[PDB]
């Protein structure tokens, strides 16, 4: 299935999952696409920020859902 | 109704900005001390000063006294401040913003589709009531917030989660200092000030607000600065 | 070695560290002191944020040096 997860700027990133993809396997997807390394990924859908080791059908993220991805800044 | 507390952080605070489509020439910048020598590093000129500081039982105690003074002896608020109440939890990061905005739009310049820009224009008439209420039901804000409040170096605690921290904005208006907390039943009369000697007048309010709880640290104060 | 950490609200937080200290480590001496979260943490030395993965000797920060730490707080 097809799912969207925009970016701060309003770019979408468009990967194909299955829903019993877990959202660390989701941030590797990106990674792959994007280059962004996980580590920095937050993944949000409802408002909520995703837990890694969770599958999307946890989170009833159905076909051709939005989320959006946020990027941690660096602590000092 | 609750939201997630945004972080005191310009990062956060100038990409909010940006979504709700207000026009970089100004950014917020951090604040790093209250004498005339750090100050004087803040790009002028400033347009307004959010302050986050601690809700603690020594502040809602100069707090009451504050308000029951105010409501005898009846202050001085011009009809043009923008001013809104706050009815959400945790809304007061977003409140501040619009107050910050609200109360200098002809500097402001706004973009294409600014859902900013369509809530001042649609609320510029409405009682401080009747614009928390609206905020209450503006979407786009509601959306934009919530987003941003998982941006920054932290992470976004739980909804459920206490807060103990509040925004606040210090803005010029008709030659006075104005200190907006949607939490109080008024805008706050600080005395005389000006354009151009905003910064250190407010930075004079955030340093009583320190003076009255001397052992907190949990402060912070970002400037809406020229760029 | 001493170094001065000021706060916003004026306080110095006299610390003691070593050259090959990570800017974490230094965070962590904070939070040992005045038990703020090295996360909600930010340090600036001469006008110029810090970053986690580099030391004091990184930054050419001497004894007797000044610090800034502004709170990355939530308000609510």
């Amino acid at each position: 299935m097809q799912i969207f997860v925009k970016t701060l700027t309003g770019k979408t990133i468009t990967l194909e999952v299955e829903p019993s993809d877990t959202i660390e396997n989701v941030k590797a997807k990106i990674q792959d696409k994007e280059g962004i390394p996980p580590d920095q990924q937050r993944l949000i859908f409802a408002g909520k920020q995703l837990e890694d080791g969770r599958t999307l059908s946890d989170y009833n993220i159905q076909k051709e859902s939005t989320l959006h991805l946020v990027l941690r800044l660096r602590g000092g | 109704q609750r939201w997630l507390p945004l972080e005191a952080n310009p990062e956060v605070t100038n990409q909010f900005l940006k979504q709700l489509g207000l026009h970089p020439n100004w950014q917020f910048v951090d604040v790093y001390g209250m004498d005339p020598e750090l100050l004087s590093m803040v790009p002028r000129p400033v347009c307004a000063v959010l302050l986050l500081f601690p809700i603690t039982e020594k502040y809602e105690v100069f707090r009451t006294e504050e308000e029951e003074k105010i409501k005898s002896q009846g202050q001085d608020v011009t009809s043009s401040v923008y001013f809104m109440k706050q009815t959400i939890s945790n809304a007061c990061g977003t409140i501040g913003l619009i107050h910050a905005i609200a109360n200098n739009k002809d500097k402001m310049h706004f973009e294409s589709g600014s859902t900013l820009k369509k809530f001042l224009e649609e609320s510029v008439s409405m009682s401080p009531e009747e614009r928390a209420r609206y905020l209450e039901n503006y979407d786009a804000i509601r959306v934009t917030h919530e987003t941003s409040a998982h941006e920054g170096q932290t992470e976004a605690p739980s909804i459920d989660e206490k807060v103990d921290l509040h925004f606040i904005a210090l803005v010029h208006v008709d030659g006075h200092l104005y200190e907006l907390d949607g939490r109080k039943p008024f805008p706050i009369n600080h005395g005389e000030t000006s354009d151009e000697t905003l910064l250190e007048d407010a930075i004079e309010v955030c340093k009583k607000f320190m003076e009255r709880d001397p052992d907190e640290l949990r402060f912070n104060a970002i400037a809406l600065s020229a760029a």
